[PDB]
């Protein structure tokens, strides 16, 4: 919170292997604005993902 | 499995892209023997 965010540097790079996006779509994300973003991280198998 | 209608993805916003209506077939494979070797193939 109380900082800005420019996910245009997360959704350009490949190093991701999805992005995928529930209730917004990634190249709309730059001209939105939230109150909290809660980054939840964590490891799993990758066919679990 | 961005060749289809309404993905993105790499190609999707400088390479090639489908209607979101596209009305047809998508065939490929992965023939690598002839693909294979590259300098012939490129992305934006």
């Amino acid at each position: 919170s109380n900082c800005v965010a420019d996910y245009s540097v997360l959704y350009n790079s490949a190093s991701f292997s999805t992005f995928k996006c529930y209730g917004v779509s990634p190249t709309k994300l730059n001209d939105l604005c939230f109150t909290n973003v809660y980054a939840d991280s964590f490891v799993i198998r990758g066919d679990e993902v | 499995r961005q060749i289809a209608p309404g993905q993105t993805g790499k190609i999707a916003d400088y390479n090639y892209k489908l209607p979101d209506d596209f009305t047809g077939c998508v065939i490929a494979w992965n023939s690598n023997n002839l693909d294979s070797k590259n300098y012939n193939y490129l992305y934006r």
